[PDB]
């Protein structure tokens, strides 16, 4: 009775490096509701992220987009980290600026 | 075109962690306009669009009022659901309520829905009739047959055709510049070679308002569906919507595929190819 | 706007 999130990170804008945007990790199709996610920076965690208010799709799955802005560079790595009653470990997803 | 409003609860109990947790959210469309949490420091109906701030406090407190009797009824809920599927007070569940209207072009009445779950599997519906119920199993035929006997649907009809559709016709007019706004996909294909003789093609379609889309390939004009890659939509936070579809073609086969495209900020369906 | 509640389950 228990259904695991899907996982995707992209930018809210096609990420141009040393221009401002916003890191998206949406997080879809889990259930129950409780779930952990984390935007990283290089490993760490970034404070003060966002996301939005719980809501569900046709088939009572739930859905979350977590957010923060941030400058992209070359070399600068950036993941989202996801925990959920599913998971054995941490799920992390590298941020990839082509998908 | 057509519209809807959806009011979406969820009420989820956590034993030994205090009273279950309420939310609800409402949309207008793809767009959310309020939200209401019984865990925030001061619950209270509160606004997520710029065009629902304009409502007074009458509005307001009456919303508020309602979401909190509604956070008791759903506890409630919570505690006789588990006398109907025989389960201990130790553990968690979750009731989801989704309800509201579909309105056609001329704002009348096309459908109207009230549906329910526990624990993430269909409950109790209310059918298309807004007159009788389907119950997914016989717990809820308990609750039909209690709301058969209350002639809880004449109620739910009442308001589906009244004030859902009244309120949502206002809200439609009040936020005419962005809920009667569709915004068409920018579209575009990229080309990734994955081996010396094979490479994907991704097709790209971004800040798009509504969600609703299409996103087809086609190879030699015949659609790929069980060989396309589709990602889910997903927000931008902007209120926009993203997408993509992805093959994977043989080398110098690529000019063989086409990307459709069919959104209603569309005047036409799109055709699009890798452009080298 | 949203409705009231009607009955519990």
């Amino acid at each position: 009775m228990q259904r695991t999130p899907k996982i995707q990170v992209y930018s809210r804008h096609p990420a141009e490096n040393g221009k401002s945007n916003f890191l998206n990790c949406y997080v879809s199709g889990f259930h129950p509701s409780d779930i952990e996610v984390d935007l990283l920076k290089n490993g760490e965690r970034i404070e003060k992220v966002e996301h939005s208010d719980l809501s569900f799709s046709k088939d009572w799955s739930f859905y979350l987009l977590y957010y923060t802005e941030f400058t992209p560079t070359e070399k600068d790595e950036y993941a989202c980290r996801v925990n959920h009653v599913t998971l054995s470990q941490p799920k992390i997803v590298k941020w990839d600026r082509d998908m | 075109g057509s519209h809807s409003m959806r009011y979406f609860y969820t009420a989820m109990s956590r034993p030994g962690r205090g009273e279950p947790r309420f939310i609800a959210v409402g949309y207008v469309d793809d767009t959310q306009f309020v939200r209401f949490d019984s865990d925030a420091a001061s619950p209270r109906m509160a606004p997520r669009a710029p065009w629902i701030e304009q409502e007074g406090p009458e509005y307001w407190d009456g919303e508020t009022r309602n979401m909190k009797a509604s956070a008791q009824t759903y506890r409630e809920n919570l505690r006789i659901a588990l006398r109907y599927y025989n389960q201990s007070e130790a553990g968690s569940h979750i009731i989801q309520v989704m309800y509201g209207c579909d309105v056609g072009p001329d704002g009348r009445l096309l459908r109207g829905h009230d549906q329910s779950a526990y624990d993430g599997k269909d409950y109790i519906a209310l059918n298309e009739d807004l007159s009788s119920w389907t119950a997914a199993d016989t717990a809820a035929q308990i609750t039909q047959r209690k709301w058969e006997a209350a002639r809880v649907a004449e109620q739910l009809r009442a308001y589906l055709e009244g004030l859902c559709v009244e309120w949502l016709r206002r809200y439609l007019e009040n936020g005419k510049e962005t809920l009667q706004r569709a915004d068409p996909p920018k579209t575009h294909v990229t080309h990734h070679p994955i081996s010396d003789h094979e490479a994907t093609l991704r097709c790209w379609a971004l800040g798009f308002y509504p969600a609703e889309i299409t996103l087809t390939w086609q190879r030699d004009g015949e659609d790929q569906t069980q060989d396309t890659e589709l990602v889910e939509t997903r927000p931008a936070g902007d209120r926009t919507f993203q997408k993509w579809a992805a093959v994977v073609v043989p080398s110098g086969e690529e000019q063989r595929y086409t990307c459709h495209v069919q959104h209603e900020g569309l005047p036409k369906p799109l055709t699009l190819r890798w452009e080298p | 706007q949203a409705t009231q509640e009607v009955k519990n389950w």
